[PDB]
C-alpha cells in the first residue's frame, strides 16, 4: 500500500507506547517523597534547573512521543483539580501498562483487561470511603500536635517538639471562620511570624493578635490604647513663597479632621509629617508613621477598616516591649481570624530556619483542617487495596480475575517506591505491611494492627493516626481515577499512522 | 617499531613496567584464586560443580577438590596452592582460611604500593603483626576438652567440623564418628587417621549407616565358609580363570575328544592349585579379578574361605596390615608372602553382608566405619566430611584448647592488634592495621554466604566485643542479621588449627610480594 | 544526550577530580605555573588558579558549577578559591562507600552534615584571638598577600592604605559592623608618580572632565549642591522629539527652551554655590548658565556616589532644581581642586569629616605598575575587611587541616553504625592540603606527613604546621602564615556543601 507516511501497526505498537510510559515515569521515580533526591535538567541555552518536585519537572520535562504527551496533559488535569499528588499519577499510571502488557501475551484481549481496571477502580474507591475518618480530634486529642512535630524534625528547631507544635495548634485553631454554610477553610496568609533575640529558644511567647513592627516616634503618645476606632490613611500628610506657606496651613485642617473623627489608633503608610506628630501628643492619639503596605493591608482585614467608614472595630491595643524592637498588639478586632507569633532565640540563624520550619509545619495542620475528610497515608492506603481487591477478584470470574489481581500488584509500588528513596530494605517493608492489614481482613480483632503506615525515617511500621501523617481523601480517589483514564487511553491504541 | 616492548630481554616473556605495576598483576592472579573457593566457605557455602578428567559430573562444595581438580597453571598462585598443601600436614581443616585470608592481604597491599610505600617495609610489617597474633590468640581460648572419652563431649565438639562439608547431617556423622575416636584413644600416642577407614555402600539413606570394629570390605563373602579363625591369607591379584605356563606350553587339539580331555586335566590341575593353599594351612584366599565357577567348588570343598576384591586401594590395603602380598603367578604355594590375622567372619548390617577382618586376640587400633547412601557422588561428599572429622580429633591428642567460632576470635583478635599498630609509631603501621583487616574477610564470608549484609554483620561484631563481651561471633540465618554467643551454641575451633593456618597462610603472601617479575628459562 | 543511574554519580566524581587535579600545584608560594594555548598560537604562563579555569572550557554541566561556585567565593574573599576545590574535589575524590559499598547517598550526606558541625566547633578551639589597635600586628596578616610581590618595598605604605580605609567604611553602630568595599571603599587610578607618592584621600573624587574654562580652581569653603533631575526643557511623557518646519514656530519653541532652562539655574545659584553635580546629563545651554557663574559643572554621578557627598559636605538630595532649599550646602568641605593631576581632570571634596566611605589615589610610574598596585591592595582590603569582622587567627601552613583531622578521628572513636566509615574519610580528605605544601617544596610526602601525624597527637595542635619555602616542619607562632578564621569557615563550609550537591543529582536530564 502507497501511502503519503509511515504506518506501523502490531503488538509492538504496545509494547513501544509501554516502554515510553515507563521511561517516564522512572524519571520522576526516585524523586517521590520528601527524601527524594535532587535532578538537574538541561535547557537549550545550557542552564540547569536543579528541583525534587515532580510536579515542576514535568512541566519543563520535553520528550516528544506521541504517548508521553498524554501523561503531560494529565499532569494538568491533577494539578488545576486538586495540586498534589502528580508524581504518584504518573508511577502508577505507568505500573499499569507494563502489567497488562504481560496480560496481552497471554492472549487476554485488551477489552478484558480494560473492564477489569474500571471494576477494580470503582470497589477501590468503595473500600477506601469506607475507612476514612471525618475531620475532627482539633482540641482535646492529639492528631495535630504530632502532625506538625514529624514536620519541623528535619531542622534544628527540632530539639523541642511539644513546647512549639503547642503554639501552632492553638494558632490554626482560632484563625477558622466559616462564614458560608459551614464550609470553613483556613486562608493562604498565615499567622504573621516575626522574629527577637531571646537569649534562647524557649522564650517564644504566642499573641493572641497581630503584632506590627515600628514605633510611635515621640513618646508623648500612650502606649495603652483602649479606644475602638482604628483609622487606615494611605495618603501621607507630608509636602513658591506661598506654597509652602500655604501647604503647612492645608495640613491644620488635615489634622484637626482626623482627630475629630476620634480614632485612637492611626496608621499612615506614607509617613505623617514631624508638625503633624506633635498634634497627637496632647490630643492623646497613638499615630505610627511608615508604615509596610503589606502589614497593613492585614491590619484594614481585621479591625475592617476603609482602605463612619475609614474607622475601624478593636477593644486594647498596647505596645509592647520586646528586645532591639517594640512590636505593636492589637487584641480583639472585628474580624481578623489572624494572629502574630514572636520568635526569641540566639542569634538570626536560628530564627530564619525556625521561621521556615514553622511555615511549614502551618500548611500540614492547616491542610488536614481544610479537607473534609482526611486517610492514612505512608502507603496504608496502597497496601491496604492490595488485599482486598486481590480476594475480591475471584468472586468474579469471566476473565476479569486476571485484571483485577494485576491492579492489585501494581498499586504496590507506591510503598516500594518510598522504601528505596528512605535507604531500607524495599522487600521486607512492603512484606509486613501486607502481613499487617491482611490480619485486619481476617477478624475484627484488636490483637491485629490497624491503619499501618511506613516511617521513612526509622524504616519501621508506625501508626499513622497516632503518628500523624494525613493527606486529603480527594488526593487519593482523584489519583486513582485519573490513573485508570491515563492507562485505558494508551491501551486501546493498536496502531500508528504517521503523515 | 621504536619504541617497542620495554624490560623483556629474555625468551620473549611478557614482563610488565613500572606504570603496568607487575607486582600488582601477580596478585590478581591470586584474586581470582580466592573469588573461586570464597563463596565456599561456611556451612551456607554454595556447591561446586566439577568435571572430572574422565568427564565425570561432580558436585561438591569441598576445597581440596577445587583445586585437584582445577588446574592452576600461575607460578605466584601455586604458592598459595602449595600452602593448602602444607595446611593438610599436621591439621586437617583450615584450607579455605590460606586461600581467603591469604588473598585478603594481598589485595590490601595493592593500597599500600600505590602511595608509594616500599614492598620491603609492607614485609616488615606483616611479620612483625604475625608474632603479635601468635601472642594474643592464646589469651583468646575459651574452653578445653576434659579428655573424658565420653561420647557426648566427642560428639558435641565434632559437630562444628562436619558442618560447612555436610549440613543438616551433622547429628548423625557427629555420634558415629566419635564411637570409632573412642575406641582408639585407650592407645595413647598412637591414634592416626590411617586407623578409622570409609567403606560406601549402596543404601537407602546416609541413617543406616553404622560402625564396625576391624577391615571391613563391601563386597560379601563369595564362598559358602561363614567363619574361619586360619592366621595365614593368601592374596593374589591374578583372576581364577584358564591357566597359562611361563614356559611355551604349546596345546595341539584336533578332535573333539581331545577337548574334553584337556579341559578334565585343567579341572584336575586346578584341584592341585586349590590343594596346595590347603596344603600351606591357609584357609583364606583373596582374588583380585573374575573367579571361576569351577574353583569355586573347589574352595568349599576344603573350607577355604574366598573373598574378591575388585579395588586396588583395597588390596594394598591389606598389604600395609597383615602383611599378605599379591604374586603375578596363580596360587602359587608361597607360605613366606601370606598374612596374619587373629578372626575373619561374615558379618550382614544394613540388609547387605560384608566381609569383617577383626582381632580377637589383639586388641588393635582399627576400625571402620560403613556409609550407606543411594548416590556413589554424595556417599564421596560423605566421606570428605569423615576425613576432616577424624583430622579434628588427632589436633586433640595434642595440648587441648579451644576458641569460638563464626568470626568470633576473628574480630577480637584483629581488635587488639588494631590497637597495637596505632600505638606504634614509624611506617610500619601501615602493614599492620592492612593486617588486622584482613580479618574481616572471614566474617564477610559468612555474611555474604548466608545472604545478609555485610557492613551491617561487621558493625554489630565491634559494639559487643567493645563492651567487653567476649565470645561472640555471628548466627547463621537468612532473615536474622543479628549476632548470639558461640559458646552457649557450642561452635568452636580448634588452637593449633588457628595456629598454624595464620602462620602458613602470611609465609605464603610475603613470598609472593618477595618476587617482583617471572622469567622463564631451560635447561 | 542523558546519563542515568550510578553512572551520574560516578560520572560527577570524575567531572569534578579533573578539574580539580589541574589546581593541585597552584598553591603554596612554591606553586608551580601552567602554559596555556590560545586558538591563534598564544601563550599564557600565568599562575593564578582563577585565571586558568576561566579560560578553560568544560564541557560537562558539574564541571561548570565547580567553576561559578569559585567565582561567587572570589567576590567575598579574594584568597583560599583555589584550595576550596581542592577540599571539594578530595572530599569527593573517595568513590568506594559511594559505589563499590552499594551505601545509599542520603547514608553518606548525613556523614559530611555531622562532620561539618565538628569542623566548625574544633577551629574556634585552636584560634587566637587579635588585637585591632595596633597596626603592627595587623601589618603581618597582610604581608601573606604582599609576599613575592613587587610592592614589597612599599609593603609599610600599603597596609596604612587598606587598614585606615577599610575602618572607615565600617558602620559598627548597626550591631552586624557591615562593611562594603564596591561602593564606600571605590578606587580611581592617577598616572604620575612614584608608588611612594600613593596615599588615602579622605573623600569622594569624580572623575568628569572640565568641559569649560571657566569654574572654580581653589576653594576653601566649598559648596555642593546634589539633584537628580537633568537641566534641560521639559518634554513630554513619551519620548518623541519636537520637529518644526516652521521658522515662527522655532522662536516660541526657542523661547521656552531659553526660559525653562534659565528658570531652572537661577534657583541654583540663589544659594551661589562652587558646583552642580547632576545624577543624569547636561545639555549645552544649561552649561552657558554654569560657565557665567564661575562654577564647577559635574554630571553623570550614581545615587550611591550621591548619597556619600551628602554625609561629607553636609549636602542634600532633592528630586527636582526648583525645589532646592537652603539645607543643601557644602558648608564643611575641606578644599574644592579641580587641577589636572597627570593629565587627567580630577576633582577633590575632600574634607575632615568620615562619611563612611574615602577614596583611594593610586599613584605610579607607567599603567603598568598601576595595574599591579590596583589588583595587589584590592584583596589586601578584604583582608582588613575579614579580620575585623571576626578578630580571630588560625595556624596556617597546614596546620589547620590536620588539627581539625585529629579531632575527626578520635571521636570516631564513640560513633555506632555504618556512618562511621565516611564520617573517618573527612579526616583523610583534608590532608591534601599539607601534601601539596609538600610535593611542590620537593621534599618526600610520606616521610613528611608521617611524622605531622605524630607531632598533633602528642603536642598542641595549634603549632606544628608545614613550613613552604623550607620544606621542614615549624611552629606556626615563629612564622606569618596565621590566617583569619572568616576565610577558613567559608571554606569548609563550601566544599562540604559543593560536595554535598553533587551527590543528590542522581540523574541528568535535557529539557526546557
Amino acid at each position: 500500500l502507497s501511502v503519503f507516511g509511515d504506518r506501523s501497526t502490531g503488538e509492538t505498537i504496545r509494547s513501544q507506547n509501554v516502554m515510553a510510559a515507563a521511561s517516564i515515569a522512572n524519571i520522576v521515580k526516585s524523586s517521590l517523597g520528601p527524601v527524594g533526591l535532587d535532578k538537574m535538567l538541561v535547557d537549550d541555552i545550557g542552564d540547569v534547573t536543579i528541583t525534587n518536585d515532580g510536579a515542576t519537572i514535568l512541566k519543563l520535562l520535553e520528550v516528544e512521543h506521541p504517548a508521553a504527551k498524554v501523561l503531560c496533559e494529565l499532569a494538568d488535569l491533577q494539578d488545576k483539580e486538586v495540586g498534589d499528588g502528580t508524581t504518584s499519577v504518573v508511577i502508577i499510571a505507568a505500573e499499569l501498562l507494563k502489567n497488562a502488557d504481560e496480560l496481552v501475551k497471554q492472549k487476554i484481549h485488551p477489552t478484558s483487561v480494560i473492564s477489569g481496571y474500571r471494576l477494580a477502580c470503582k470497589e477501590a474507591v468503595r473500600y477506601i470511603n469506607e475507612n476514612l475518618i471525618v475531620n475532627t480530634d482539633e482540641l482535646g486529642r492529639d492528631c495535630l500536635i504530632n502532625a506538625a512535630k514529624t514536620s519541623m524534625s528535619s531542622k534544628i528547631i527540632g530539639i523541642n517538639g511539644d513546647f512549639f507544635a503547642n503554639m501552632v495548634v492553638d494558632a490554626v485553631l482560632a484563625i477558622k471562620y466559616t462564614d458560608i454554610r459551614g464550609q470553613p477553610r483556613y486562608p493562604v496568609n498565615s499567622v504573621n511570624i516575626l522574629k527577637a533575640h531571646g537569649r534562647s529558644q524557649m522564650e517564644s511567647m504566642l499573641i493572641s493578635g497581630y503584632a506590627l513592627n515600628c514605633v510611635v516616634g515621640s513618646q508623648g503618645m500612650p502606649k495603652r490604647i483602649v479606644n475602638a476606632k482604628i483609622a487606615c490613611l494611605d495618603f501621607s500628610l507630608q509636602k513658591l513663597d506661598q506654597i509652602r506657606q500655604r501647604e503647612s496651613d492645608i495640613t491644620k485642617e488635615r489634622i484637626q479632621k482626623i482627630l475629630a473623627t476620634g480614632a485612637n489608633v492611626i496608621l499612615t503608610t506614607g509617613g505623617i509629617d514631624d508638625m503633624c506628630l506633635k498634634y497627637f501628643v496632647e490630643a492623646g492619639a497613638m499615630a505610627v508613621r511608615r508604615v509596610l503596605k503589606r502589614d497593613l493591608k492585614r491590619i484594614a482585614k481585621a479591625s475592617g477598616a476603609t482602605i463612619a467608614a475609614m474607622l475601624g472595630q478593636a477593644e486594647e491595643v498596647v505596645q509592647e516591649r520586646i528586645c532591639d524592637d517594640e512590636l505593636i498588639l492589637i487584641k480583639n478586632t472585628k474580624a481578623r481570624t489572624s494572629a502574630s507569633i514572636i520568635l526569641r532565640g540566639a542569634n538570626d540563624f536560628m530564627c530564619d530556619e525556625m521561621e521556615r520550619s514553622l511555615h511549614d509545619a502551618l500548611c500540614v495542620v492547616k491542610r488536614v483542617l481544610e479537607s473534609k475528610s482526611v486517610v492514612p497515608g505512608g502507603g496504608a492506603v496502597e497496601a491496604a487495596l492490595s488485599i482486598y481487591l486481590e480476594n475480591y477478584a475471584t468472586s468474579m470470574g469471566s476473565r476479569e480475575q486476571l485484571a483485577i489481581a494485576e491492579f492489585a500488584r501494581s498499586l504496590l509500588v507506591i510503598p516500594n517506591t518510598l522504601a528505596v528513596n528512605a535507604a531500607q530494605d524495599s522487600t521486607d517493608l512492603v512484606a509486613k505491611l501486607r502481613a499487617f492489614h491482611n490480619e485486619a481482613q481476617v477478624n475484627p480483632e484488636r490483637k491485629n494492627l490497624k491503619w499501618i503506615g511506613l516511617d521513612l525515617s526509622n524504616g519501621k511500621p508506625r501508626d499513622n493516626k497516632q503518628a500523624g501523617v494525613f493527606e486529603p481523601t480527594i488526593v487519593k480517589v482523584k489519583s486513582l481515577k485519573f490513573a485508570t483514564e491515563a492507562a485505558i487511553t494508551i491501551l486501546r491504541i493498536d496502531d500508528l499512522i504517521k503523515l | 617499531k621504536a619504541p617497542g616492548f620495554a624490560q623483556m630481554l629474555k625468551e620473549g616473556a611478557k614482563h610488565f613496567s613500572g606504570l603496568e605495576e607487575a607486582v600488582y598483576r601477580n596478585i590478581q592472579a591470586c584474586k581470582e584464586l580466592a573469588q573461586t573457593t570464597r563463596t565456599a566457605y561456611g556451612p551456607n557455602g554454595m556447591n561446586k560443580m566439577v568435571i572430572n578428567h574422565l568427564e565425570k559430573l561432580f558436585v561438591t562444595n569441598d576445597a581440596a577438590t577445587i583445586l585437584r581438580e582445577l588446574e592452576v597453571q600461575h607460578p605466584a598462585a601455586k604458592m598459595i596452592v602449595m600452602a593448602s598443601h602444607m595446611q593438610e600436614q599436621e591439621v586437617g581443616d583450615g584450607t579455605n582460611f590460606v586461600l581467603v585470608f591469604a588473598g585478603a592481604l594481598l589485595e590490601l597491599a595493592e593500597e599500600l604500593l600505590r602511595i608509594g610505600l616500599s614492598v620491603s617495609e609492607v614485609i616488615e610489617g606483616y611479620e612483625i603483626a604475625c608474632r603479635k597474633a601468635h601472642e594474643i590468640l592464646p589469651n583468646l581460648v575459651c574452653c578445653s576438652a576434659k579428655n573424658l572419652r565420653d561420647i557426648d563431649e566427642v560428639s558435641s565438639l565434632l559437630r562444628t567440623s562436619i558442618m560447612s562439608k555436610q549440613y543438616g547431617n551433622e547429628v548423625f556423622l557427629a555420634k558415629l564418628i566419635a564411637q570409632a575416636c573412642v575406641s582408639i584413644f585407650p592407645d595413647s600416642g598412637h591414634f592416626n587417621v590411617d586407623n578409622i577407614r570409609v567403606c560406601k555402600i549402596l543404601g537407602s539413606g546416609i541413617s543406616s549407616s553404622s560402625v564396625l570394629h576391624g577391615m571391613v570390605f563391601k563386597k560379601e563373602t563369595e564362598g559358602d565358609v561363614t567363619s574361619v579363625k586360619d592366621a595365614k591369607i593368601a592374596v593374589y591379584s591374578c583372576p581364577f580363570d584358564g591357566m597359562i605356563t611361563e614356559t611355551k606350553g604349546t596345546v595341539l587339539i584336533k578332535t573333539a575328544e581331545e577337548l574334553m580331555n584337556f579341559s578334565k586335566g585343567e579341572e584336575n590341575l586346578m584341584d592341585a592349585q586349590v590343594k596346595a593353599i590347603a596344603d600351606t594351612g591357609a584357609n583364606v584366599v583373596v582374588t583380585g579379578g573374575k573367579v571361576a565357577d569351577m574353583a569355586l567348588h573347589y574352595a568349599n570343598k576344603y573350607n577355604i574361605m574366598l573373598v574378591r576384591l575388585n579395588s586396588k586401594w583395597d588390596l594394598r590395603r591389606l598389604c600395609k596390615t597383615v602383611g599378605a602380598t599379591a604374586l603375578p603367578r596363580l596360587t602359587p604355594p608361597v607360605l613366606e608372602e601370606m598374612g596374619h590375622c587373629d578372626s575373619v567372619y561374615l558379618s550382614e548390617v544394613g540388609d547387605t553382608q560384608v566381609v569383617v577382618f577383626k582381632h580377637e586376640k589383639e586388641d588393635g587400633a582399627i576400625s571402620t566405619i560403613v556409609l550407606r547412601g543411594s548416590t556413589d557422588n554424595l556417599m564421596d561428599d560423605i566421606e570428605r566430611a569423615v576425613d576432616d572429622g577424624v583430622n579434628t580429633f588427632k589436633v586433640l591428642t595434642r595440648d587441648k584448647r579451644l576458641v569460638p567460632g563464626g568470626g568470633a576470635t576473628e574480630i577480637e583478635l584483629a581488635k587488639q592488634i588494631t590497637s597495637y599498630g596505632e600505638t606504634c609509631p614509624g611506617l610500619e603501621q601501615y602493614a599492620i592495621k592492612k593486617f588486622a583487616e584482613a580479618f574481616e574477610a572471614i566474617p564477610r564470608a559468612l555474611a555474604e554466604n548466608s545472604g545478609v549484609k555485610a557492613n551491617e554483620v561487621i558493625s554489630k561484631l565491634y559494639a559487643v566485643h567493645q563492651e567487653g563481651n567476649k565470645n561472640v561471633g555471628l548466627d547463621i540465618e537468612a532473615e536474622v542479621p543479628a549476632v548470639k554467643d558461640m559458646l552457649e551454641a557450642g561452635i568452636l575451633d580448634t588452637y593449633l588449627g588457628k595456629y598454624w593456618a595464620i602462620k602458613l597462610a602470611t609465609n605464603a603472601a610475603v613470598t609472593v610480594l618477595r618476587v617482583d617479575q617471572i622469567i622463564m628459562a631451560k635447561p | 544526550k542523558r546519563e542515568s543511574g550510578r553512572k551520574v554519580q560516578s560520572g560527577n566524581i570524575n567531572a569534578a577530580k579533573t578539574i580539580a587535579d589541574i589546581i593541585r600545584t597552584c598553591l603554596g608560594p612554591k606553586s608551580m605555573m601552567k602554559m596555556l594555548l590560545d586558538p591563534m598560537g598564544g601563550i599564557v604562563m600565568t599562575n593564578d588558579g582563577n585565571a586558568i579555569l576561566r579560560e578553560i572550557q568544560v564541557q560537562h554541566p558539574a564541571a561548570k558549577s565547580m567553576i561559578e561556585i569559585s567565582r561567587t567565593q572570589d567576590e567575598e574573599v579574594g584568597d583560599g578559591t583555589t584550595s576550596v576545590i581542592i577540599l571539594a574535589g578530595e572530599m569527593l575524590s573517595v568513590a568506594e562507600h559511594f559505589l563499590e559499598q552499594q551505601m545509599h547517598p542520603t547514608v553518606v550526606i548525613s556523614a559530611y552534615r555531622k562532620a561539618l558541625d565538628d569542623m566548625i566547633s574544633t577551629l574556634k578551639k585552636i584560634s587566637i584571638p587579635v588585637d585591632i589597635s595596633d597596626s603592627d600586628m595587623m601589618l603581618n596578616i597582610i604581608n601573606s598577600s604582599i609576599t613575592t610581590k613587587a610592592i614589597s618595598r612599599w609593603s609599610s605604605l600599603a597596609c596604612n592604605i587598606a587598614l585606615d580605609a577599610v575602618k572607615m567604611v565600617q558602620f559598627e553602630e548597626n550591631g552586624r559592623k557591615e562593611i562594603d568595599i564596591k561602593k564606600y571603599a571605590r578606587v580611581e587610578k592617577i598616572p604620575g608618580g612614584i608608588i611612594e607618592d600613593s596615599c588615602v584621600l579622605r573623600g569622594v573624587m569624580i572623575n568628569k572632565d572640565v568641559t569649560h574654562p571657566r569654574m572654580r580652581r581653589y576653594i576653601k569653603n566649598p559648596r555642593i549642591v546634589l539633584l537628580d533631575s537633568s537641566l534641560e526643557y521639559k518634554k513630554g511623557e513619551s519620548q518623541t522629539d519636537i520637529e518644526i518646519t516652521r521658522e515662527e514656530d522655532f522662536t516660541r519653541i526657542l523661547q521656552m527652551e531659553e526660559e525653562y532652562i534659565q528658570q531652572l539655574c537661577e534657583d541654583i545659584i540663589q544659594l551661589k554655590p562652587d558646583v552642580v553635580i547632576t545624577e543624569k546629563g547636561i545639555s549645552d545651554l544649561a552649561q552657558h548658565y554654569l560657565m557665567r557663574a564661575n562654577i564647577t559643572a559635574i554630571r553623570r554621578v550614581r545615587k550611591t556616589d550621591n548619597n556619600r557627598i551628602a554625609r561629607a559636605c553636609g549636602a542634600r538630595i532633592v528630586s527636582r532644581p526648583e525645589e532646592l532649599r537652603e539645607d543643601d550646602v557644602g558648608t564643611g568641605a575641606g578644599l574644592l581642586e579641580i587641577k589636572k593631576i597627570g593629565d587627567e581632570y580630577f576633582t577633590f571634596i575632600t574634607d575632615c569629616k568620615d562619611p563612611k566611605a574615602c577614596t583611594i589615589l593610586l599613584r605610579g610610574a607607567s599603567k603598568e605598575i598601576l595595574s599591579e598596585v590596583e589588583r595587589n591592595l584590592q584583596d589586601a582590603m578584604q583582608v582588613c575587611r575579614n579580620v575585623l569582622l571576626d578578630p580571630q587567627l588560625v595556624p596556617g601552613g597546614g596546620a589547620s587541616e590536620m588539627a581539625v583531622a585529629h579531632a575527626l578521628t578520635e571521636k570516631s572513636k564513640a560513633m555506632t553504625g555504618v556512618e562511621q566509615w565516611p564520617y573517618r574519610a573527612v579526616a583523610q580528605a583534608l590532608e591534601v592540603i599539607p601534601r601539596t605544601l609538600i610535593q611542590n617544596c620537593g621534599a618526600s610526602t610520606i616521610r613528611l606527613l608521617t611524622s605531622l601525624r605524630a607531632k598533633h597527637t602528642q603536642e598542641n595542635c595549634e603549632t606544628w604546621g608545614v613550613n613552604g619555602e623550607t620544606g621542614t616542619l615549624v611552629d606556626m607562632k615563629e612564622l606569618g602564615i596565621w590566617e583569619p578564621l572568616a576565610v577558613k569557615l567559608q571554606t569548609y563550609k563550601t566544599a562540604v556543601e559543593t560536595a554535598v550537591l553533587l551527590l543528590r543529582i542522581d540523574d541528568i536530564v535535557s529539557g526546557h
